[PDB]
């Protein structure tokens, strides 16, 4: 019982948190600086945190920026447009292969 | 002198007995409730609010 | 196979350098950095 | 104490919140959603919503202040 | 000095000249591998045994903190007074900001991007370069694999294009003595499936200048002002670099007759075409840039793109004759194991209408049909089946010999 | 002359918002 309530309390604690922006990288820079392009508008030069190495960073990727002070947060799945839903059939409850006949 | 001004928008569909989806003129849309004594029968989709 | 793999590795181990901020020689900075540049952010305003 | 904690967690979405639209899911309890005001965001998700309803796109609810997905 | 050669070539070493399972190749690639491992080891020791570091001069951190941590990028537009320039942000909001020291007040010029602070919004630096990731991506850096050895015999065309794009670089003594400007524009036209892109690949494989490659229906954006600006930046980045060359493929998507009609999007297409047309040969200068432009139908082009002065040489690729078919067959089946029975004479002479890609497909189909019955060596009947059973869609004409 | 035509698009300019000034003048 104690473990269960502790877990729930911690989750509630975490939900009280601020969001973050997502940004496109155009190129890295020297001495821990990146050049990013925030979605609404802007062209910023931002700093990385301690848990990410620059060599992970390459042009045209998605990074998360802390909204409080514009720092690199992490690197996340690369871009795609909205039209991928109709593409890549995900389940195939389809016909078999032997009912063709001829 | 103490009035406030208010946003004008339109009711989209009704969602549940107390929840409505509404949209501003040029802002985003929102999910909202409806006030005390407000005769909800009038709240047809498309009405001005 | 391992040729191309080590190619990938050797190219990643290389990135770039910039030195493109336009900073002047330190003599031009003078001690003006503290004296008036520090005393220039707060006194003025943007004035659109 | 457990009862009281559930009581607090219940009143986290009974708020006049905003509609976004789902964009992508990265891993468990985390996603990327673009709000109707532009400004594409990246936020946790609540621990009680069913997962298999949000693959390609959807009308999702976003907390007014924290942008937490509900 | 401009950005210089900026060469684009991996091209490690091709010598696999044995082209079989011989020892020479094994020892040679052994040498290649051990040199590459040696260089990797050197760079590891270079990065591992660095003992010296202070790198702050007790003031670099001072300048770093004086400027804000999340610096933003803006566009200078005027400089009315010293220490009081005027800049603007993205949204077009100007601000009468100040100019601080520690910024070389030499290289700033109206229209150049600058680095600005947040809280006070003054100018704190200059951004050296700004190229969007739609033009740097067009560039090539790993050369494609082919070379002149694979071409099936086009001596006239090869010699022509070599005098066009390659010769003025290596041996530029003659042209000055004669007093001529070498040609700058080339069109490659003809039926489909003949080799127009092979010469592009082969030229890009062996060169010394920068190579830029663009496909036709890509110079188009929807915001009414991006097309022509992107074209202008393309030519700017080409010219600031080395003696580069640009390859525009499948043009007819861009240039077609410039007529007058109703819709605004088509007006945008025409506007972009016309901007490129100016860029290539307009007012004062052109620079040291060559342009190759490839298409499979030519009559539907605007007469203003083709006139000499803008495009100086036109090169037609015709269907192969019986001399060339033997060369093509000899090339595409070189690395094939093959039986003593077959004679390519019958295949080349029986038909009189086919092209390079067609020959390649015949080769692969025949080899696969030989595999079908659990064999490796190829025989004559396999080639017969390959030619006749598929690889032929048909057409009709001149019925029943009205002429005799 | 029937129509199957198309067109381009201009952007939406309205994007700016005010922000709290943080001048430090004594
Ligand atoms: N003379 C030749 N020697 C060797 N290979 C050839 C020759 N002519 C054609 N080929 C073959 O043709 C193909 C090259 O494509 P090609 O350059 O003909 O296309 P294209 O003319 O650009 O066609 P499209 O109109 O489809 O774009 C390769 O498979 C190449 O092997
Ligand atoms: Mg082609």
């Amino acid at each position: 019982l104690n473990a269960k309530v502790r877990l729930l309390r911690e989750e509630l604690q975490l939900l009280q948190e601020q969001g973050s922006y997502v940004g496109e990288v155009v190129r890295a820079m020297d001495k821990k600086k990146v050049l990013v392009k925030v979605h609404p508008e802007g062209k910023f030069v931002v700093d990385v945190d301690k848990n990410i190495d620059i060599n992970d960073v390459t042009p045209n990727c998605r990074v998360a920026l802390r909204n409080d002070s514009y720092t690199l947060h992490k690197i996340l799945p690369n871009k795609v447009d909205p039209l991928v839903s109709l593409m890549m059939v995900e389940k195939v409850p389809d016909s078999t292969y032997e009912m063709i006949g001829g | 002198l103490q009035s406030v001004g208010q946003i004008v928008g339109e009711v989209l569909k009704q969602l549940t007995e107390e929840k409505f989806i509404v949209k501003a003129t040029n802002g985003p849309r929102y999910v909202v409730g409806c006030r005390r004594q407000l005769d909800k029968s009038k709240l047809k989709p498309g009405t001005r609010v | 196979d391992d040729i191309q793999q080590l190619l990938k590795k050797i190219n990643e181990l290389t990135g770039i350098k910039e030195s493109d901020t336009g900073l002047a020689p330190p003599a031009l900075w003078d001690l003006a950095a503290d004296k008036q540049t520090l005393q220039s952010e707060q006194p003025l305003q943007v004035a659109r | 104490e457990f009862l009281h904690a559930q009581e607090e967690v219940k009143r986290i979405q009974s708020i006049p919140l905003v509609i976004g639209q789902f964009l992508e899911a990265v891993d468990q309890n985390t996603a990327i959603v673009g709000s109707t005001t532009g400004s594409n965001y990246y936020v946790r998700i609540l621990s009680t919503i069913d997962r298999e309803l949000l693959k390609p796109n959807a009308s999702v609810a976003l907390h007014k202040h924290s942008n937490a997905l509900v | 000095k401009k950005k210089t050669k900026g060469p684009d070539a991996a091209s490690k070493l091709p010598l696999v000249t044995p082209h079989t399972q011989c020892r020479l190749k094994l020892l040679k690639l052994e040498r290649i591998k051990d040199y590459l491992l040696m260089e990797e080891e050197f760079i590891r020791n270079q990065e591992q045994m660095k003992p010296l570091e202070e790198k702050q001069e007790e003031e670099r951190s001072k300048v770093d903190d004086l400027r804000g941590t999340p610096m933003s990028v803006g566009t200078l537009e005027e400089i009315i007074d010293d220490n009081h320039a005027i800049v603007s942000t993205s949204v077009g909001s100007e601000h009468y900001v100040s100019i601080l020291s520690f910024v070389d007040k030499d290289l700033l010029e109206p229209g150049c991007s600058v680095l600005l602070n947040h809280k006070v919004h003054a100018v704190i630096g200059v951004l050296m370069d700004d190229t969007d990731p739609l033009v740097t991506v067009m560039k090539v850096e790993k050369a494609p694999q082919e070379t002149y050895a694979d071409i099936g015999g086009l001596d006239n065309q090869i010699q022509e294009i070599k005098e066009s794009v390659e010769l003025p670089l290596t041996h530029p003594e003659y042209y000055e003595e004669m007093g001529i400007k070498p040609p700058k524009g080339v069109i490659l036209y003809g039926p489909p499936g003949t080799g127009k892109t092979l010469l592009a690949k082969a030229v890009a494989n062996q060169t010394s200048a920068t190579f830029l490659r663009v496909v036709g229906s890509e110079l188009i954006q929807k915001y009414l002002g991006d097309g022509p600006k992107l074209v202008r930046e393309l030519f700017r980045v080409a010219e600031e670099h080395a003696p580069s060359i640009v390859f525009i493929d499948e043009i007819d998507a861009i240039g077609t007759k410039r007529y007058d009609s109703n819709s605004g999007g088509e007006r945008e297409i025409q506007r972009t075409m016309l901007e490129l047309l100016n860029q290539l040969d307009g007012f004062d200068s052109r620079g040291d840039v060559k342009v190759i432009m490839a298409t499979n139908r030519i009559e539907t082009l605007d007469p203003a793109l083709i006139r000499p002065g803008r495009i100086d040489r036109k090169i037609e690729f015709p269907l192969p004759d019986e001399k060339t078919k033997k060369r093509i067959f000899q090339i595409h089946t070189s690395r094939m194991t093959l039986a003593d029975d077959v004679t390519l004479d019958d295949l080349i002479m029986a038909k009189d209408d086919l092209s390079g890609a067609d020959i390649k497909a015949i080769c692969t189909e025949a080899g696969l049909m030989a595999l079908r019955e659990r064999r490796m060596k190829v025989t004559n009947e396999d080639f017969k089946k390959s030619k006749e059973n598929v690889l032929y869609k048909k057409q009709e004409g001149t019925p029943e010999g009205l002429y005799l | 002359q029937p129509s199957g035509n198309t067109s381009s698009s201009a952007l939406m300019q309205g994007q700016r918002a005010p922000q709290k000034p943080s001048q430090n003048l004594v």
